[PDB]
C-alpha cells in the first residue's frame, strides 16, 4: 500500500534544543498524516492529527506540518518529560519509529 | 469620483445548509411509507436554468441533504409503524418441528412449524395456534423456541395495507434557497463543476433500502464511476456507478398463504400457516455476460487509482451482520438476504446465469434501534421482483502484504451512501440578494 | 417565476443588474408540518431583515440605489470597467466581503441618518 | 377596524377608491395550533408578495400609484365615466382578469426597470 | 446589533431620536418549538403591522416621518423645549398615550388620503 | 407652528406577557431532563445595557416569568419520564421482611426485604424475585405489602440515563421585547427601582426542586434580605436570600448494588437488591457557627419589619406531606427528604455541626399529578452531594395570642417561589417603537 520511511532512526538530544523528525511517504496522502507518542509500557498518545492540528491537552512545545509526501515534527524543547517513542501513520501503515534520548 | 450603490437582488449565494420539503407526484391508491405525512404534491412544470459561465465546488461527502434524507426516511419508518398492531403477546414459548412437506434439501431447516398458545378478543379465553417461522427469526430458549427479539425488543406487526415499494420523491429548496446541479459527466463528486444548473427540485429518487447493491438507482452517463472521500482510505467506502445496469431476477418460489389469527379486541397476527405445493429456496439470478462485462469496465476503472498493472481481485465480504454480509434488500413486501459470494469471486490480471441462494426473515431490525423490531406479514402467492443493479459499494482490503493486488469486497450497512450515489450532484446554496458596487452615482 | 433564476449569476455585474427582479421575486415563497412551517417562517423574516437594511439606508422600495457614501479604494481600486465588464457578482462578492460590514455601518451611520435629520431641518424654513 | 370592511363592494370604483385603508389594514390579522399558525403565516406571506408586487413597480408604500405604461384599449374600450362612475370593482376584475398578466409584466418590464436604470444614470450629470 | 438597545431610554427626547436604528434593528430576530414558532410568527407580523401604518402615512421606509397633520394645544401644550430637550419619550408616551388614537386616526384620516388624491390629479395638468 | 412627526425606533416600552425561549450551553455529554427538547444554545456575548436615568416599577409577585418556568419545567418532566419503562407489573402482592443485614438502630424497620413475582420476556412464564424497598414506599395491603401508589396511581421508572443534576438555564425574549434587570442591591422585589438594565437573557438560573432551604441559587450583594407579598400577611411565604451562603453536606453511607430485572421484551426494572456492608441513616450535615451567624441575621433583617424588641422564635414545620414537612431535595440521582427539627429550633431575645436525619424514597409525585408517579432507580455506590443553603422560605404563625414574640417556620411546597428568589430582579417589557412628537416640520 502507502510505504513510509521516518528518520532519523534513532536521535541523541540534550534538553533545550529542537528535535525535527521527518516521515516520507510512497505519495501523494494530502494531509492525512498523523503522529503518536509512546512512552515505554503504555499506549501511544496521539500529538498531531491530520498532519498540522494539535490534539487538545498537549503542550503547545508539540508542531506538525508537511503535506503531499514529506512531513516534518518538531519539538521545539525536549523538557524532561517527553522521552518516548514518536511514530508517524498514514492510514494502516504505522512508520518504523524514532526514539529520541537524553 | 466613486460612491457606494445598493443592489437588490443580486445573483449571489453562498454554502449552507437548511430543510428541503419534498415534492412527490402521488398518484394511485383509493398506504404509502413515505408520502403520506411528509411530503408535498409535485410540480407540472419541472425547470431547469442552465447557470452559463459558471464553476461552482461540489463536495458529495460534505452534503447535508444526504443527512437529512437519512434522518427524514427513518421517521417516516417509524411514522408508519406507530399506527400498527403490536405483537407482544407473541413472546411466548414456541414448540417447533420441521416442516413435513415436501422440502428441497436446501432448504431444510430453514422454516420451522411452531404450536404456541395466544390470546383472543376475550381475555379470559386462549387459543391454540400454529404458524409458519423462519429458522432466523426463532432463537432456542436452552440448548420449545422464542423468537429471535424477546430478549431484547418489542415487536411490531407493519401494517399489511402499508406497501413497501419505493415511490420518487424529490427534493426541493425552499425560498431564499437554490439547489445547484453538477452536469458534468465525468465528475466524482468533489472539487469544482464547470458545467451547473440550477433546479428546484431534486430528480425523483426511490428511497431504496439495500447492501452491497444498488437497485434502481441512477446510470452513470459515459462511463463506469469509482467515487470515494478518500481512495487511499480503505476505512472509506467506493461507491461505484455504472453506466449500464445489469438486470437481476428475484423470486421465492414458495405458494404462501396467510393466515389471521385474532390476538385482541381488534388486532390481527397475519402468519405464514402453510404453503400450497413444493418448497424451494428464494434466488436471484443475474446474467453471466452481463455481471463480467460490467466488472470488466470497473476493474478498468479502478486500475486508474489503483495503478495500470496491478491484479484487481473481487472476494465476497469479510464479516458482519446478515444485513451487510449478504445483499440484503425488499421488494414483494418480503425482506430478502442473498448470499452474493458468486457475484465476487473473480482474480481480474492486468491483460447462462448466476444465481445467489436467498434467505428469507420476517423480524428485521431495519436500523439498529434499540427496543424495537417490525415483524412483516407474508404475501399471499409467489413474489417475484425484476430491478437494476446499478452500482456497488465496495471496500477495499488493508494491510495488503503483496503490493502487486488489491482485494475489493461487498459493503454497505449504512445507508447515507445509499443516497450520497443519489445525491452526488446536487448542493444546496444561499441567496445572498444584497450587493453594494461602486457606481459614479451619487444621491442628491 | 422561476425563469432565469440565477441565469446571469455568471454575467457581467453590469449584465447581471439587468435581472434582478427574477432573482428578488424567488425571496418570497405532523413534525414535518413544522419543518415546512419553520422554512416559510425564516424566509419571511430573512426578507424582512433584508427590506429593514435597505429601509434604514435610502434604499426603501429600491432594487436599484444610489447613496452618498464615497467610494474607498482600500475596500477595491479596480477601475468601473474592471467591475461591471470583466467581473461577475459571486467574484466581486468574495473580493468585498471583508468590508461590507464596513460598508453597511456606513450607508446607515451618517448617510441616511444625517440625511433624514437635514430633511427634517429643511422641512423649517 | 373591521368597520366599513368591504363596505364600497358594491360602490362605483371611483367611490370605492376613497375606502382603501379598511381593506388594507384588514389584511394583516396541538394540531389547531399549527392550523392558526399556518393560517396566520400564509397571510403574512401573501401580504408580503403584494408589497413586493408594488416595490419592484413604483408603488412603494403607496395604495394608490400612477405609473408610465399607457393603457391599451385591447384590454378595455370604456370611457373613464363608464368605468369610475358606472362599474364596480368587482366587476372590473371579472372584466380585465384576463390581461391582468400581461398588465402587471408590462408594469415591471420597461417602465420601473429602465426608470431607475435612467435615474441611475441622471444623478451622475 | 444589541448594543446601546434602549441606552437612550432615559435621554431626553431630543437626544433619543438620535438612536432609533439600535430599536429598530432589534424588532426583527415539540410543544416548545411550536411556542418558538409562534414568537417568531408574532413578531414578525407585528413588525408588518407597524410597518403598515406607516405606510398608509407619508411615512414609508423612515423613521422620522414629517407630517401635514397640525398639532393640537388639547394634546400637549409644553413648548419644544420641554418635549425635546426636558422629557423623555417614556414619560412623554404616558402624556400623550390618551390622544396617540386620535392623532394615528387624523394622520390617515385626511393628510395622506387627501395628499395622494392631490397627487392622482396633479399628475395630469 | 407645530406639526405631527412619525417617529419610529422610539425607545418606550409596556409591561406585557410573552412566551421566553430558553439558551443554555448544554455542553458535556455523549441526556438531561430539560435542555434536549424544549431550549437552544447560548449565548457567546452577553451584552448588558445599564439604561442610566431610567425608574422602573417592579413586582416580582405579579411576574410572569415565573408561571412560564413552572409550566416550562413540569413539561420538561413529563417529557423526560415519557421515554422510559411503565412499572405497571410491579403492582403485586409483596412479601416482605426485616433486613436481616447489619442495621443501626435508627434505620430499623426503614428498609424491607420484599419477595414478589414477576413477568419475563416471555409471557408464559413468571420469575420469583426480591427486591429492597423504603417502608415509605411500601404500604401494608392489609392490617403482605404493596407499593404506595398502587391504589391511586401508575408508576413509571426514571430513565437512568438521565441525570436530575440542575444545569443552568437563561430565560431569553423574543424580538420585540426586552428584559430589564433591577440592578439595586437592596430591592425588596417590588416597586420603583432606580438601576435598571436590559439584558438578552436571564443569568444562569439551576432549576433546583427543593423544599424550605434554597439550594444553589443567586446570593444577596449586601445584606440578607426579607421578601414577601404582604409581610403583614401570615398566609403569604416570606422568601430570605442569604448574603453568604451556609454550606451542606448530605450523604447516603450505603454502598449499595443495581440489580437488573428484565421485566418485558425489552424493559428493565432496577432494583436496589443488596447493600455491601453495615447500614447507616442517611444524612445531613451543616456548620452550627454558620448556621447560627445566618439566623442571627435573618433576625436582624426580621426585626425591620416586626419591630426591634420583638422574640424571634424558629420552630419546625407545623405539618403537611413528607415534601414540606421535611427539607425535601434530590442530589445524587435519590430523592432525601430531611428532619430539619435542628436548624429551626431557636428563640431569639432582643438584647461541631447539626446533623439532619434523611430519609430515602423512590416512589416521587413531584407535582402531585393524578394518576402519575415515578420510580427513581436506585444509585451504584455511596452518594455525597455538597450545596449552597442560599435562603429559606418561611411562614408566620398567626393568631399570635402573645404580642412580644413571632414564630416563623419552615415551609414550600410551591416551587413557584423557588424561582420567584431567582427570578426577582427581571421584568418581561414590550417595545413600543412608534411615536408621535410636535416639531416645527412640515411635509411638502
Ligand atoms: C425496482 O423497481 C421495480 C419497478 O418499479 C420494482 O418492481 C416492482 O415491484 C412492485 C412491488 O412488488 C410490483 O408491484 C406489484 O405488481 C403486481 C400488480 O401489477 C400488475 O401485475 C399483474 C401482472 O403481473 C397485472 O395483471 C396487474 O393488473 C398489474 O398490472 C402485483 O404483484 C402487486 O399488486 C398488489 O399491490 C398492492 C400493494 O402491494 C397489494 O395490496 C395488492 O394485493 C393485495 O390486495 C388485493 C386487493 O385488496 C388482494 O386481492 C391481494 O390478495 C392482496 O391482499 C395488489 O395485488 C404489486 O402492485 C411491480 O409490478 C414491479 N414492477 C416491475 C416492472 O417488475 C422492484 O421491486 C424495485 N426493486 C426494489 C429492490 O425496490
Ligand atoms: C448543587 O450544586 C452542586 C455542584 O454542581 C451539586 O453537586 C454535584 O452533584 C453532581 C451530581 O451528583 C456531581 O456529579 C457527579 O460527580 C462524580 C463525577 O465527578 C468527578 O468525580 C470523581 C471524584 O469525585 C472524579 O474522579 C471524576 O473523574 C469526576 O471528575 C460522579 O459521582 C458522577 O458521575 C456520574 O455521572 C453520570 C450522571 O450522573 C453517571 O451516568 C455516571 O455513572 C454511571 O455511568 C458510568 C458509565 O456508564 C458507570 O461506570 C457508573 O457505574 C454509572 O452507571 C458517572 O459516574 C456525577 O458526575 C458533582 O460532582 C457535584 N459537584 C460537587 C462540586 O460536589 C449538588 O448536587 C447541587 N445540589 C442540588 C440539591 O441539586
Ligand atoms: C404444522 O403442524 C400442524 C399440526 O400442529 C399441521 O396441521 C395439522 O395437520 C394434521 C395432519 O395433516 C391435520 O389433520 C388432518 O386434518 C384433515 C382435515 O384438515 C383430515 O381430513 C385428516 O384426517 C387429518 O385429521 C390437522 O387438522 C392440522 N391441524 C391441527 C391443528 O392439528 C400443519 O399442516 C403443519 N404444517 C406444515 C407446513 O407442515
Ligand atoms: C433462476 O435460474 C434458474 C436456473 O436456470 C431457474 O430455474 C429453472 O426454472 C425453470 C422454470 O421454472 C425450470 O424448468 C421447469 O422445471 C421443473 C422440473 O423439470 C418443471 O416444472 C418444468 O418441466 C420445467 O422444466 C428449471 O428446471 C429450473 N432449473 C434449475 C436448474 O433449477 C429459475 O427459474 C430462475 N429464476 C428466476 C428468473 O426468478
Ligand atoms: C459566457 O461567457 C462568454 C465569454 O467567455 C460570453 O460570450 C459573449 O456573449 C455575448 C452575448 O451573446 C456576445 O455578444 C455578441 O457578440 C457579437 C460580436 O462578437 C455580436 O454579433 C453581437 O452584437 C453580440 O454582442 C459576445 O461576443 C460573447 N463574447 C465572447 C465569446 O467573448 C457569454 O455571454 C457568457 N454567457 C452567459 C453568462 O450566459
Ligand atoms: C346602491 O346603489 C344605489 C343606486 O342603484 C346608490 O344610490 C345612490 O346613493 C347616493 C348616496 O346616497 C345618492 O346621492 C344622493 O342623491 C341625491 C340626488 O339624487 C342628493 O340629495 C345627494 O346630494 C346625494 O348625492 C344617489 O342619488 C343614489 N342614486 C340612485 C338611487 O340612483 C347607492 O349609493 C348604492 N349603495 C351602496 C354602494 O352602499
Ligand atoms: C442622566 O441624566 C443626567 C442629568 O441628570 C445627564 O447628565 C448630562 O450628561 C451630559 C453628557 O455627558 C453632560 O453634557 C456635558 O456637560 C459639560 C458641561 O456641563 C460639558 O463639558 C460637555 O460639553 C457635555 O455637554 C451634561 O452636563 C450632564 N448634565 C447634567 C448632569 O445636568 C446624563 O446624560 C443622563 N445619562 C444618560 C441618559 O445616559
Ligand atoms: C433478602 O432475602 C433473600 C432471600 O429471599 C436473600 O438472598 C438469599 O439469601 C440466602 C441466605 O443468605 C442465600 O443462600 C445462600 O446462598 C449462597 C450463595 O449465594 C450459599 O453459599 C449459601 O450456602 C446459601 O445457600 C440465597 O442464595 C439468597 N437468594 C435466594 C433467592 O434465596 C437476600 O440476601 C436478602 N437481602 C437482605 C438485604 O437481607
Ligand atoms: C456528618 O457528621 C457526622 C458527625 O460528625 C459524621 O460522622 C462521623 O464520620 C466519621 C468519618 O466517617 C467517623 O469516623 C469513623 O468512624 C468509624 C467508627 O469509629 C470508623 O470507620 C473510623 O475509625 C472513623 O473513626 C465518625 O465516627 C462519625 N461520627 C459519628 C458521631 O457518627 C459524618 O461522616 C458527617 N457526614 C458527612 C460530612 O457527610
Ligand atoms: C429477468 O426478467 C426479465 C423480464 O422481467 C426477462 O426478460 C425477458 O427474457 C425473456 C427470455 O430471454 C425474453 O423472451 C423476453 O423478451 C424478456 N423481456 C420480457 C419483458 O419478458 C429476463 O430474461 C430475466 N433475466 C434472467 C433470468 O436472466
Ligand atoms: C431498468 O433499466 C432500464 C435501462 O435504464 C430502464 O429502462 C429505461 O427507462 C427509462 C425511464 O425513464 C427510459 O427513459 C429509457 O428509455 C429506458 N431504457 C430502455 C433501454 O428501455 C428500466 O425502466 C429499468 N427497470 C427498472 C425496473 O427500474
Ligand atoms: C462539606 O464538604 C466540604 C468539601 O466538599 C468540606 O470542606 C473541606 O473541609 C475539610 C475539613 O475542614 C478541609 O480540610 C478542606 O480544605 C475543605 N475543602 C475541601 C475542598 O475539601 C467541608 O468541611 C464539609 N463540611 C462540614 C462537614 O461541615
Ligand atoms: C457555594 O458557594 C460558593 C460561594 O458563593 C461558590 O464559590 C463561588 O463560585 C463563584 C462561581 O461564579 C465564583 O465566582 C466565586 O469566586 C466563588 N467564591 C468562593 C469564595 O470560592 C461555590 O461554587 C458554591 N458551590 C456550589 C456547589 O454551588
Ligand atoms: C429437525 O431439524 C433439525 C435442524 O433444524 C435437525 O437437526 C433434526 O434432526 C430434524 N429432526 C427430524 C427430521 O426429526
Ligand atoms: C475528484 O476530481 C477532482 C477534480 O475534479 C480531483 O482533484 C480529485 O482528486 C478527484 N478525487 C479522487 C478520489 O480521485
Ligand atoms: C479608507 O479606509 C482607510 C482604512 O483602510 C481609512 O483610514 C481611510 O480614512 C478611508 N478613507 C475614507 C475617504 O474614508
Ligand atoms: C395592444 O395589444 C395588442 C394585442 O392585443 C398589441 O398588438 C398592441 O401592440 C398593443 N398596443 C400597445 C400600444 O401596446
Ligand atoms: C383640538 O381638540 C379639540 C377637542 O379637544 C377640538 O374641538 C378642536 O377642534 C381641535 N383643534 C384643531 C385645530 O383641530
Ligand atoms: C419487623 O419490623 C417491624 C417494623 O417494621 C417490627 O414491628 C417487627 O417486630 C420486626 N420483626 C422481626 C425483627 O422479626
Ligand atoms: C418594598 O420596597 C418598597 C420601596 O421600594 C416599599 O414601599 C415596600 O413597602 C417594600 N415591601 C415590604 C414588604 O416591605
Amino acid at each position: 500500500n502507502i510505504q513510509m520511511t521516518q528518520s532519523p532512526s534513532s536521535l541523541s538530544a540534550s534538553v533545550g534544543d529542537r528535535v525535527t523528525i521527518t516521515c516520507q511517504a510512497s505519495q501523494d496522502i494530502s494531509n492525512y498524516l498523523n503522529w503518536y507518542q509512546q512512552k515505554p509500557g503504555k499506549a501511544p498518545k496521539l500529538l498531531i492529527y491530520d498532519a498540522s492540528n494539535l490534539e487538545t491537552g498537549v503542550p503547545s512545545r508539540f508542531s506538525g506540518s508537511g503535506s503531499g509526501t514529506h512531513f516534518t515534527f518538531t519539538i521545539s524543547r525536549l523538557q524532561p518529560e517527553d522521552i518516548a517513542t514518536y511514530y508517524c501513520q498514514v492510514y494502516e501503515t504505522f512508520g518504523q519509529g524514532t526514539k529520541v534520548e537524553i | 469620483n466613486l460612491w457606494v450603490t445598493v443592489y437588490y437582488g443580486v445573483p449571489v449565494w453562498k454554502d449552507a445548509e437548511t430543510t428541503l420539503f419534498c415534492a412527490s407526484d402521488a398518484k394511485a391508491y383509493e398506504h404509502n411509507v413515505w408520502a403520506t405525512h411528509a411530503c408535498v404534491p409535485t410540480d407540472p412544470n419541472p425547470q431547469e436554468i442552465h447557470l452559463e459561465n459558471v464553476t461552482e465546488e461540489f463536495n458529495m461527502w460534505k452534503n447535508n441533504m444526504v443527512e437529512q434524507m437519512h434522518t427524514d426516511i427513518i421517521s417516516l419508518w417509524d411514522q408508519s409503524l406507530k399506527p400498527c398492531v403490536k405483537l407482544t403477546p407473541l413472546c411466548v414459548t414456541l414448540q417447533c418441528t420441521n416442516v413435513t412437506n415436501n422440502i428441497t434439501d436446501d432448504m431444510r431447516g430453514e422454516l420451522k412449524n411452531c404450536s404456541f398458545n395466544m390470546t383472543t378478543e376475550l381475555r379470559d379465553k386462549r387459543q391454540k395456534v400454529h404458524a409458519l417461522f423462519y429458522k432466523l427469526d426463532i432463537v432456542p430458549i436452552n440448548e420449545s423456541y422464542r423468537l429471535i427479539n424477546c430478549n431484547t425488543a418489542a415487536i411490531t406487526q407493519a401494517c399489511p395495507k402499508v406497501s413497501f415499494e419505493p415511490i420518487p420523491i424529490h427534493y426541493c429548496a425552499p425560498a431564499g434557497f437554490a439547489i445547484l446541479k453538477c452536469k458534468d459527466k465525468k465528475f466524482n463528486g468533489t472539487g469544482p463543476c464547470p458545467s451547473v444548473s440550477t433546479v428546484q427540485c431534486t430528480h425523483g429518487i426511490k428511497p431504496v433500502v439495500s447492501t452491497q447493491l444498488l437497485l434502481n438507482g441512477s446510470l452513470a452517463e459515459e462511463e463506469v464511476m469509482i467515487r470515494s472521500k478518500d481512495i487511499r482510505n480503505n476505512a472509506k467506502n467506493i461507491l461505484v456507478q455504472f453506466n449500464t445496469p445489469v438486470q437481476i431476477n428475484c423470486t421465492r418460489p414458495n405458494n404462501n398463504t396467510r393466515k389471521s389469527i385474532r390476538i385482541g379486541p381488534g388486532q390481527w397476527f397475519y402468519a405464514t400457516g402453510d404453503i400450497i405445493g413444493d418448497i424451494r429456496q428464494a434466488h436471484c439470478n443475474v446474467s453471466k455476460a452481463t455481471w463480467n462485462e460490467t466488472l470488466g469496465k470497473v476493474v478498468k476503472q479502478l486500475r486508474k487509482h489503483f495503478g495500470n498493472n496491478t491484479i484487481i481481485r473481487f472476494a465476497n465480504s469479510s464479516g458482519g451482520d446478515l444485513e451487510v454480509t449478504t445483499h440484503s434488500f425488499n421488494c414483494g413486501g418480503e425482506f430478502f438476504y442473498c448470499d452474493t459470494s458468486g457475484l465476487f469471486n473473480s482474480t481480474w490480471i492486468s491483460n447462462d446465469s448466476i444465481t445467489l441462494p436467498c434467505r428469507i426473515k420476517q423480524i428485521i431490525n431495519m436500523w439498529q434501534r434499540i427496543g424495537q423490531a417490525m415483524y412483516a406479514p407474508p404475501i399471499q402467492g409467489v413474489i417475484r421482483c425484476v430491478s437494476n443493479i446499478t452500482g456497488l459499494i465496495l471496500t477495499r482490503d488493508g494491510g495488503s502484504t503483496d503490493s502487486t493486488t488489491e482485494t475489493f469486497r461487498p459493503s454497505g450497512g449504512d445507508m447515507r451512501d445509499n443516497w450520497r450515489s443519489e445525491l452526488y450532484k446536487y448542493k444546496v446554496v444561499k441567496i445572498e440578494p444584497l450587493g453594494v458596487a461602486p457606481t459614479r452615482c451619487k444621491r442628491r | 417565476v422561476f425563469l432565469g433564476f440565477l441565469g446571469a449569476a455568471g454575467s457581467t455585474m453590469g449584465a447581471a443588474s439587468m435581472t434582478l427582479t427574477v432573482q428578488a421575486r424567488n425571496l418570497l415563497s405532523t413534525v414535518w408540518g413544522i419543518k415546512q412551517l419553520q422554512a416559510r417562517v425564516l424566509a419571511v423574516e430573512r426578507y424582512l431583515r433584508d427590506q429593514q437594511l435597505l429601509g434604514i439606508w435610502g434604499c426603501s422600495g429600491k432594487l436599484i440605489c444610489c447613496t452618498n457614501v464615497p467610494w474607498n479604494s482600500s475596500w477595491s481600486n479596480r477601475n468601473l470597467s474592471e467591475i461591471w465588464d470583466n467581473m461577475t457578482w459571486l467574484q466581486w462578492d468574495k473580493e468585498i466581503s471583508n468590508y461590507t460590514q464596513i460598508i453597511y455601518g456606513l450607508l446607515e451611520e451618517s448617510q441616511n441618518q444625517q440625511e433624514k435629520n437635514e430633511q427634517d431641518l429643511l422641512a423649517l424654513d
